[PDB]
RNA sequence: AGGUGUAGUGGUAGGAGAGCGUUCUAAGGGCGUUGAAGGUCGAUCGUGAGGACGGCUGGAGCGCUUAGAAGUGAGAAUGCC
RNA sequence: AUAUCCGGGAGUCAGACUGCGAGUGAUAAGAUCCGUAGUCGAAAGGGAAACAGCCCAGACCACCAGCUAAGGUCCCAAAAU
RNA sequence: AUAGUGAACCAGUACCGUGAGGGAAAGGUGAAAAGCACCCCGGAAGGGGAGUGAAAUAGAUCCUGAAACCGUGUGCCUACAACAAGUCAAAGCUCGUUAAUGAGUGAUGGCGUGCCUUUUGUAGAAUGAACCGGCGAGUUACGAUUGCAUGCGAGGUUAAGU
């Protein structure tokens, strides 16, 4: 009744690098958060921005919250499942590759 | 006013209205207990026993018998594939001091 | 019949981990590290129940020594004098009088000094 | 009963004492001073709490060095660079840095931990008879019978 | 007798000793065999006589 | 040369103290009001120094 | 059935004794959609292995007593997955 | 207050240092090899700064009680400046 | 379902090998699909509502959902300190229990060189373990012999077989 959330699951991005961007917006107003993400060149910014914009859309369309007062009350990146690959290395052996994914959640509250 | 009494192989300072915990006394809960080995009576003045104050007594009532929290003795020697474990709960008697004579 | 591992293994390890709560990092997290440290804690706890008795008698004697000197007497002479006067007050009680009831400690010191002279 | 007294930080009042080092052997001065700094002279002594007093040492230049200590007692220190061993004699310290002579002697006699280092700060040494700490109203500590 | 109250005669039945099940049993680790040598080996030991 | 010991959680966290992003130099566009990087053309309205460019 | 008294009670290899817990069988006696097992949490009990009791989770089974049989207890094998 | 004897079950067959008595050695070795006693091994505690084998002493447990052993008592650091 | 056949499942398959030959992994929504119409953000993926359902934190990677590991919030502590990291003593602060001479944290002080194996002797600058979970080692048959137990006793007892 006071908050809305959005999550992007199994996003093909590194959780560690996504958290670098997520840390920039935690506790910030949605308007400030959008500006930060827009001018962050790192890849996860575009993904996080869509999750945030999805959460803001949820707050207005589903719960009729005042968009202009929304703040980022919670934001975190959880590890998704890892796709297992292999890179052939020198002298006939292979080395594993972790192609990691992320669960990204953004919670936004009326104030 | 206070006194020092000899109980349970130890010595405990005592004041009327205060509850002490001592080694298990063989007296039922709620019964009267009297300590006749008083070694010092204090307060306004001071009385010193040699070793016991002459004819001084401390009276109290056993509120409760209980057991202290369990202490574990675990004995082991490194590399000697040998350990021993033992539990213990020491019984106590809680005595309310009612009169220092 | 076949007896699979079941839940006994997990139950046992969880007891050890509970004993390791508050230990640093892996020592409260990993069973093997936690068990090794719980064993060392047991060794220390048993040894230290003996040592705590030494430490407190050491504390009382030092406090009695300070109070004795404030009454013109060394610790060792005071305990000799109290022994001569047939005073059985122990070091825990004397240290308590030294701090909380100095007048009573002085009265004891005077009896000891009297006994030393005799 | 677990009723043994324990001192707390801030409850115990710390007094200020002046000790005269004149013609007192360095070590015997330091030993009695070290005990005061630790609180060993007071019945409230509590090993994990600072309960000792403040000590002003005056006339450190006239501290006594028995035997040949003035020329044969050597204070080594290493810079931790190779061949970085530096030395000075006790006699040379007494003439030029008598605070260091007294402070070094007392430092060795205090515990080598946080509390002991804290207790060392309560020591103030002056070469000569006068100190700037009259505002603390220090009282004379007569150590003739204590050494 | 009753099937829910069976009782063997005293001393008629004993509990088997299982070796290599912890040190406090007294037969943990080396299982009573001691340390190394031919008699510590599986199937170890010399023929009778 | 290989790690002699695995790095603990605390030590790894301490090393990553300085592994972070920064968002420096954002201020409002003088033409449209949306936030922009200073000394850069506003990506929203395309203006700079009060002029459409 | 217990009580008193005296003495004794470090321990590797190893001997002896007595138990804890696991799965299954039999009989008896029970508990379960008014929530079984399992999971998780708790400041609980016993001399030890270990045992309860609550909250939460969970959604079907499972204790207890006596006796029986065991693929019956793991932290180490550069162990296997 | 143990001794034998009969039988079931073992483990052990690398020992170490210290004192004392000898050999080997250079009356060298933390050397080697016997004899003899002890400790370690398989023994925690106190002392010897740290220090299996030295000195004191053998931990069933609880105590914020007392007396001692070796060793100690100016400060670190308990106790005689 | 790491068991039980190698194979509960499209397994002698995939995969490896020139070939003979070697040889896996992989079961579970729900009573019923009633498997989320429609709306909203998004290119989609994926979410948020709205619904279905007893329950969807049962949404198909679907029962339960441990641990390692990764993260978010924060009650207490931490930037003069050399620390197998605990233990004993302990202020302060924050909490209130299977109500118990309670719980969490912990300045500061004393003491303190992991576990295992193997050794005369190992904190060992000997060995082994990255971590967590599961699996993983004195068994059975026939005989010998001793203890205990029961039956009978100068007797005891059947085997094959029906
Ligand atoms: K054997
Ligand atoms: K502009
Ligand atoms: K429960
Ligand atoms: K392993
Ligand atoms: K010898
Ligand atoms: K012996
Ligand atoms: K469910
Ligand atoms: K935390
Ligand atoms: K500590
Ligand atoms: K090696
Ligand atoms: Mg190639
Ligand atoms: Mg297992
Ligand atoms: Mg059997
Ligand atoms: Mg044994
Ligand atoms: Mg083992
Ligand atoms: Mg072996
Ligand atoms: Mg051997
Ligand atoms: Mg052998
Ligand atoms: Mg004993
Ligand atoms: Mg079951
Ligand atoms: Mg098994
Ligand atoms: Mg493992
Ligand atoms: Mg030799
Ligand atoms: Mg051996
Ligand atoms: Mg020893
Ligand atoms: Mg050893
Ligand atoms: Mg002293
Ligand atoms: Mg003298
Ligand atoms: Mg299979
Ligand atoms: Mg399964
Ligand atoms: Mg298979
Ligand atoms: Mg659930
Ligand atoms: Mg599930
Ligand atoms: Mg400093
Ligand atoms: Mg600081
Ligand atoms: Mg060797
Ligand atoms: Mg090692
Ligand atoms: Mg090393
Ligand atoms: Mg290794
Ligand atoms: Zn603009």
């Amino acid at each position: 009744i006071t908050s809305a959330k959005a999550t992007a699951k199994t996003v093909r991005t590194s959780p560690r690098k996504a958290r670098l961007v997520i840390d920039l917006i935690r506790g910030k107003s949605v308007a400030d958060a959008i500006s930060i993400l827009k001018f962050t060149p790192n890849k996860s910014a575009g993904i996080i921005e869509k999750v945030l914009m999805s959460a803001v859309a949820n707050a207005e369309n589903n719960f009729d919250l005042d968009v202009e007062s929304l703040v980022v009350s919670e934001a975190f990146v959880n590890e998704g499942p890892t796709m297992k690959r292999f890179r052939p290395r020198a002298k006939g052996s292979a080395s594993p590759i972790n192609k990691r994914t992320s669960h990204i959640t953004v919670v936004v509250t009326e104030k | 006013m206070y006194a020092i009494i000899k109980t349970g192989g130890k010595q405990v300072k005592v004041e009327v209205g205060q509850a002490i915990y001592v080694e298990k006394l063989n007296v039922e809960a709620g019964e009267k207990v009297v300590f006749d080995e008083v070694i010092l009576v204090g307060g306004e003045s001071t009385k010193v026993g040699a070793p016991t104050v002459a004819g001084a007594t401390v009276e109290g009532t056993v509120e409760k018998h209980g057991k202290q929290k369990k202490v574990v003795t675990f004995q082991y020697k490194p590399k000697k594939h040998s350990h021993r474990k033992q539990g213990h709960r020491q019984p106590y008697t809680k005595v309310m001091i009612e009169a220092i004579n | 019949a076949r007896v699979k591992g079941g839940t006994v293994t997990r139950k046992r390890r969880k007891k050890v981990l509970k004993l390791a709560k508050g230990y640093y990092g892996s020592k409260h997290t990993l069973f093997k590290s936690a068990k090794e440290q719980v064993m060392n804690s047991y060794y220390y706890a048993f040894r230290d129940r003996r040592q705590k008795k030494r430490d407190f008698r050491k504390l009382w004697i030092a406090r009695i020594n300070a109070a004795a000197r404030m009454n013109g007497l060394s610790y060792s002479k005071l305990m000799h004098g109290l022994k001569l006067a047939e005073i059985d007050i122990n070091r825990k009680m004397l240290a308590d009088l030294a701090v909380n009831d100095a007048a009573a400690f002085t009265a004891l010191a005077e009896q000891a000094k009297d006994a030393l002279s005799k | 009963m677990r009723t043994t007294y324990m001192a707390k930080a801030g409850e115990v009042e710390r007094k200020w004492y002046v000790v005269d080092a004149t013609d007192v052997p360095l070590g015997r001065l330091s030993a009695v001073v070290a005990s005061v700094l630790r609180g060993k002279n007071k019945p409230t002594f509590t090993p994990h709490v600072d309960t000792g007093d403040f000590v002003i040492v005056i006339n450190a230049d006239k501290v006594k060095l028995t035997g040949k200590k003035a020329t044969d007692k050597i204070y080594y220190r290493h810079s931790m660079y190779p061949g970085g061993l530096k030395s000075v004699t006790a006699g040379e310290l007494r003439d030029k840095n008598s605070r260091r002579l007294i402070e070094t002697s007392v430092k060795g006699m205090l515990p080598k931990n946080t509390l002991g280092r804290k207790q060392f700060t309560k020591l103030n040494v002056y070469g000569g008879a006068e100190h700037p700490h009259a505002a603390q109203q220090p009282e004379v500590l007569d150590i003739t019978n204590l050494i | 007798m009753k099937l829910h109250e069976l009782k063997p005669a005293e001393g008629s039945r004993q509990v088997r000793n299982r070796v290599g099940r912890g040190t406090s049993s007294g037969n943990g680790k080396t299982a009573g065999r001691g340390q190394k040598g031919q008699k510590a080996r599986s199937g170890g030991g010399v023929r009778l006589g | 040369a290989v790690p002699a010991r695995r790095t603990s959680k605390a030590k790894k966290a301490k090393r990553r103290t300085h592994y972070k992003l920064t968002i420096k130099g954002l201020n409002a566009c003088s033409n449209c009001g949306e936030m922009k990087k200073s000394h850069h053309v506003c990506p929203a309205c395309g203006h700079y120094d009060g002029k459409d460019v």
